[PDB]
C-alpha cells in the first residue's frame, strides 16, 4: 500500500521558503499586460459613527503581525522565487475625501491597481472620508495571498485588534499554530515523495493523468469572438433563479441514491453543454474550500482553496439519472486524491500552457448553502465590482433553505468572460440551465437529447 | 412528542407537567416534581449517584458524573478559583463587559435583539474571564464554544470546534503552569500543582464553558421578558444592591431555566411515604415544578420580586449544588440593572410580535426579543 502524508506542523523557518503550487501559477501569470485585471479580492465596508482613524491604522497592521503571508514578497526569477516573510507590514492610513457619487470609481480605481509581488506586500487598503461619521474601507487583496473564505478571517481579525487599539492596548492574542509558510513546506514535503515508487504523491499522479488522459483543450462554447492571445479577464454577469417548488423535487432525486445538491446540478449542467454541442467528455471544474478536518488552518488567511476538475461521459443519451451516478461515482473517486495540487496537473498531462485560457476545465460550478462588528460603529458591506475570470464560465449558485431547513429556491448567478462572451449569450445559458433544472426536476428520466432549451422571447 | 417535563407553557410548566402528582412513574423512569421530594434525591448522596473504568474522557472534569468521594476530591481542588475575593475582582470586568454589550445596542440603535447582542454575549464573555482566556481572543474562543454546540451544524463541523476549543485550553495551560499567572488556572496549580492531573483541568474548563452560558442567556433573556411584563417590578432593580440581589433571587426560582438536573439511579431501594424506587430504577426532578409548588411557598406562580428569598432548587441543592452560583447572582445584578440604568425605558419593539421560546436546550429560554428604549 501507499504510504502516508507528513504531519502538518510548525517548522523551523528555513532561508529560502518556497511557494505552493498555487502560488507559483498566481506568480507565473501575474501582469501579462497592463491592460489585464487584477486577479483580486477586494471588500469594501461601510462604517458609520466616530471612526478612531489611528486605531484603524495599528489594527490593519496588527492583522498583518498575526499572519506571515500578508507581509510576505515574492523576490526572484522563474527559478528562484521564494517568500520573503518582513517583520511587518507597513501600513499608513491618511484618509481620503469623497462622495458619495464619486465613490464607486475611487472604489474600482484601487481595487483595480496591479501588484509588483516582487516588491509589494500582496495587499492593500485606503480610507474614504464621507463625513464626520461616515466611512468606507477598501481592502484588496491579491490571490498569491488569500482565497475567499481568508477574508472573513481578516475581518474577524481586524476587529479583534481595533477592538484592542481603540482602547488602548495592543492587542492580547495567543499566536497561530502554523503560518502559510508551515502549509508550504508541508505541500514540498509531500510533493517530495514522487522520489518514493510506493508514495502517496505517486498513487495519486497514477490516477490523476488516467482519469484526465485525452481531454481536449478547451471545451466548445457559444463564443461571440475568437479567444485573444492575452486575457483581459473582464467579467459580466446575469443572475439566475430556480423557484423552489422544482428545488424541492430535486431534493427528492437526491436521497433516492446518495447524491447531494451539487452533483444533481453538476449533471444537469453537463447535459447542457452536451446539448449546447460540448459532446459527450467534458469536464468541469469546483472550487474547494480547505480541508475543514485540517483544524490548524480554520484561523489562517491563504491561498486554502483548491480547484477540483471531474471528467464527465454523457455518451449513449443518458437519463438524468444515468449522468448522476456517473458523476458521483466520479466525484466520489476523484475526492480522495486531493493532496496533488491542481496546479500541478498540466504538467502531469503534458498540456501545452496557454495565458488565454484556464487548463483542464473552462466551466465552473459552485452549489453553496445559505450563510463584522466594530466597537461604536454600524458597519455593512459596500458593494463592489465583479471581480476578474479566468475561466470562460463560472456559476455561483446558492441554496435557500426555510425555517424547517427545507429546499426554498436556489438563487445565483452566472459570471462570463466578457471577452468571449455577450451579455445575451450568457443569459440565454443561465436561463436555459434553470429551464434544464426544472424539466429534470418533473422527470428525472428524462434524457439528453429529450431536453427543452426553447427559449421564450 | 418532545418529554412532559420539558414542556412549558410560557412562563409555566405545561399543563400535563402541573398534573403529575409529586412523584410518578414514567416512560421504569421516576419523575420526581414535588419540591420535598426533589430535595430528598438531590440532597441523599449516598442511596443516589449520578454517573452513567468508567468514565469516558467527554465526561472527564464533569463534577456533574462523578459521586463522592471522587467528586470531593476534585470540586476542592477548583475552590481556589471561585473564592468571594475572587468573584469581587471579577465585578470590575464583568460591568465592563456588560458596558461594551450595552454600547452594541445603542449603536444598532432601537430596536435592538436583546438576546442576539446582549444575552448570548454576556454570560460567555465573563466565563472567558472567570478561565483567564487572553482578552483578545474571547471572541475568537465563544464563536467555537458556540459552534461545537449549535445543532444545525452537522455533527462533522461540531466535533471540529469542540477539539479546537480542547487546543486552545490545552496550549493555555502550557503558558499557565509553566510560569503561573493568578487567574483560575493559576491559583489551582499554585495551590494543588502536581495533585490535578492536566487531564481534570483541561476538562474542568471545558465543562465551565458548557455549564454557565445557556443557564445565563435563558435567564438574562426570560427575566428581562418578565420583568417587561410586569413593570412594576422593575422598580427593585433600579434600587440598591440588596433589592436586585432579592429580586434576581425571585426571577432564578420563577423562571427555574433548568428543566432538570442530572438523572439519579438509585444505589438502593429508597422508601419514600407509600411508593419504592427500587435499586437501579432512575429519577428525574422537575426542578420548575418543584419551585411552584405550595409547599415551598404562598402565591408560587406569581411573580414578586420582592418577596423573601425562598429555598428553591433553580441551583440544584447538596453536593452538585451549582458551582457558579455567586458568579451567576452577581452577572445578572449587574446585567439587569446596568440595563435599565441605560434604557430606562425599555419595552418590547413590538408587542404583536410572536415569543420566540428557546426549546432545544438543556434550558428554557428565548432565541430572540427585540426592544426599544
Ligand atoms: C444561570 C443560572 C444557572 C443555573 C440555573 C444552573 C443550574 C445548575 C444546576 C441545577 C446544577 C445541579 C445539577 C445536578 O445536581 O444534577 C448545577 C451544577 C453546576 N453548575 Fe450551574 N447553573 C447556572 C449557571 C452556572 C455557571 C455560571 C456556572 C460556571 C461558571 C455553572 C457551573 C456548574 C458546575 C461546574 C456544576 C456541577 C457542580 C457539581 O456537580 O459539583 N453553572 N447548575
Amino acid at each position: 500500500g501507499a504510504m502516508g502524508r507528513p504531519a502538518l506542523e510548525a517548522v523551523t523557518r528555513p532561508e529560502r521558503v518556497p511557494l505552493t503550487a498555487r502560488q507559483l501559477r498566481a506568480w507565473l501569470l501575474a501582469r501579462p499586460s497592463e491592460e489585464t485585471r487584477g486577479r483580486h479580492l477586494s471588500v469594501a465596508l461601510r462604517l458609520r459613527g466616530r471612526l478612531d482613524v489611528a486605531a484603524l491604522e495599528a489594527a490593519l497592521r496588527d492583522v498583518a503581525a498575526r499572519h506571515e503571508i500578508l507581509r510576505t514578497t515574492f523576490p526572484g526569477d522563474a527559478q528562484t522565487v521564494h517568500q520573503h516573510i518582513h517583520d511587518a507590514a507597513p501600513v499608513r492610513l491618511t484618509p481620503v475625501p469623497a462622495t458619495e457619487e464619486d465613490l464607486p470609481a475611487r472604489l474600482a480605481e484601487r481595487g483595480e491597481q496591479l501588484f509588483d509581488l516582487t516588491r509589494d506586500m500582496p495587499w492593500r487598503c485606503e480610507l474614504f472620508a464621507l463625513s464626520e461619521k461616515e466611512h468606507v474601507l477598501s481592502v484588496t487583496v491579491h490571490r498569491i495571498a488569500a482565497d475567499d473564505d481568508s477574508m472573513d478571517v481578516f475581518f474577524r481579525d481586524l476587529a479583534a485588534a481595533y477592538g484592542a487599539r481603540r482602547a488602548g492596548r495592543a492587542p492580547e492574542r495567543a499566536p497561530l499554530a502554523l503560518q502559510f509558510a508551515d502549509y508550504a513546506i508541508w505541500e514540498q514535503r509531500l510533493l517530495d515523495g514522487e522520489r518514493e515508487q510506493d508514495s502517496l504523491i505517486n498513487d495519486q499522479i497514477t490516477f490523476w493523468r488516467n482519469h484526465l488522459a485525452g481531454i481536449d483543450q478547451e471545451t466548445v462554447l457559444p463564443f461571440d469572438r475568437a479567444r485573444p492571445a492575452i486575457p483581459s479577464r473582464r467579467a459580466g454577469t446575469v443572475a439566475l433563479r430556480l423557484d423552489a417548488g422544482p428545488h424541492a423535487r430535486l431534493a427528492e432525486a437526491v436521497e433516492s441514491a446518495g447524491a447531494d445538491m451539487p452533483q444533481l446540478v453538476q449533471a444537469a449542467l453537463a447535459m447542457l453543454l452536451t446539448r449546447y454541442g460540448a459532446g459527450t467528455d467534458l469536464v468541469i471544474g469546483t472550487t474547494l474550500p480547505r480541508d475543514e478536518d485540517l483544524i490548524d488552518l480554520e484561523p489562517m488567511i491563504g491561498p486554502f482553496a483548491r480547484p477540483f476538475p471531474v471528467r464527465t461521459d454523457l455518451s449513449a443519451d443518458p437519463t438524468f439519472l444515468e449522468v448522476v451516478a456517473r458523476v458521483q461515482e466520479a466525484v466520489r473517486e476523484a475526492r480522495q486524491h486531493l493532496d496533488v495540487p491542481f496546479e500541478k496537473i498540466p504538467e502531469l498531462l503534458a498540456l501545452p500552457g496557454s495565458l488565454s485560457r484556464h487548463p483542464v476545465y473552462q466551466v465552473g460550478l459552485q452549489v453553496r448553502e445559505e450563510d463584522a462588528e466594530l466597537p461604536a460603529l454600524r458597519t455593512s458591506v459596500e458593494p463592489t465590482g465583479v471581480e476578474a475570470i479566468e475561466l470562460d464560465l463560472a456559476f455561483a449558485l446558492t441554496e435557500r433553505r426555510n425555517d424547517d431547513d427545507d429546499e426554498d429556491g436556489i438563487e445565483g448567478a452566472l459570471h462570463y468572460a466578457a471577452d468571449l462572451f455577450d451579455h445575451d449569450t450568457a443569459a440565454s445559458l443561465a436561463r436555459r440551465l434553470v429551464r434544464v433544472l426544472e424539466q429534470v426536476a418533473e422527470d428525472p428520466g428524462r434524457r439528453i437529447s429529450d431536453l427543452d432549451i426553447l427559449l421564450d422571447d | 412528542s418532545p418529554p412532559i417535563h420539558t414542556r412549558r407553557q410560557g412562563f409555566d410548566p405545561a399543563d400535563e407537567l402541573r398534573a403529575a402528582g409529586t412523584l410518578t412513574k414514567i416512560s421504569t423512569t421516576w419523575l420526581a416534581a414535588g419540591h420535598a421530594v426533589v430535595r430528598q434525591v438531590l440532597g441523599d448522596h449516598k442511596r443516589f449517584s449520578t454517573r452513567r473504568v468508567f468514565r469516558p474522557r467527554e465526561l472527564v472534569g464533569n463534577l456533574m458524573d462523578y459521586d463522592p468521594p471522587e467528586h470531593t476530591r476534585l470540586r476542592h481542588l477548583l475552590t481556589p478559583g471561585f473564592t468571594q475575593r475572587r468573584m469581587r475582582r471579577l465585578a470590575p470586568r464583568i460591568e465592563e463587559i456588560v458596558t461594551d454589550r450595552l454600547d452594541a445596542m445603542e449603536q444598532a440603535g432601537p430596536p435592538a435583539d436583546l438576546i442576539e447582542l446582549f444575552a448570548d454575549e454576556v454570560p460567555g464573555a465573563v466565563l472567558c474571564e472567570l478561565i483567564g482566556v487572553p482578552r483578545d481572543d474571547q471572541a475568537m474562543f465563544l464563536q467555537l464554544c458556540h459552534r461545537h454546540l449549535d445543532a444545525s451544524l452537522s455533527a462533522r463541523k461540531r466535533a471540529a470546534a469542540g477539539e479546537a476549543f480542547a487546543r486552545y485550553l490545552v496550549a493555555m495551560m502550557a503558558r499557565e503552569r509553566k510560569d503561573p499567572g493568578d487567574g483560575f488556572i493559576g491559583s489551582i496549580v499554585a495551590e494543588h500543582g502536581d495533585t490535578i492531573t492536566d487531564e481534570e483541568l483541561r476538562g474542568v474548563c471545558v465543562q465551565l464553558m458548557l455549564a454557565g452560558d445557556d443557564n445565563v442567556s435563558g435567564m438574562i433573556g426570560l427575566g428581562v421578558l418578565a420583568l417587561l411584563r410586569h413593570p412594576e417590578q422593575i422598580a427593585a432593580l433600579r434600587g440598591d444592591d440588596q433589592s436586585a440581589d432579592r429580586a434576581v433571587d425571585e426571577l432564578i426560582r420563577y423562571l427555574t431555566v433548568p428543566y432538570a438536573p442530572t438523572p439519579r439511579t438509585a444505589v438502593e431501594d429508597v422508601m419514600v411515604a407509600d411508593q419504592v424506587i427500587k435499586e437501579g430504577e432512575t429519577v428525574l426532578c422537575s426542578l420548575p415544578m418543584a419551585n411552584r409548588d405550595r409547599a415551598l411557598l404562598p402565591d408560587a406562580d406569581r411573580l414578586d420580586v420582592t418577596r423573601t428569598p425562598v429555598p428553591h432548587v433553580a441551583f440544584g441543592h447538596g453536593i452538585h449544588h451549582c458551582l457558579g452560583a455567586a458568579l451567576t447572582r452577581l452577572q445578572l445584578r449587574i446585567a439587569y440593572t446596568a440595563l435599565w440604568r441605560r434604557f430606562p425605558a425599555l419595552q418590547l419593539a413590538d408587542p404583536a410580535q410572536e415569543i420566540m421560546f428557546r426549546t432545544s436546550t438543556p434550558a428554557y429560554g428565548l432565541t430572540s426579543l427585540l426592544v426599544a428604549w
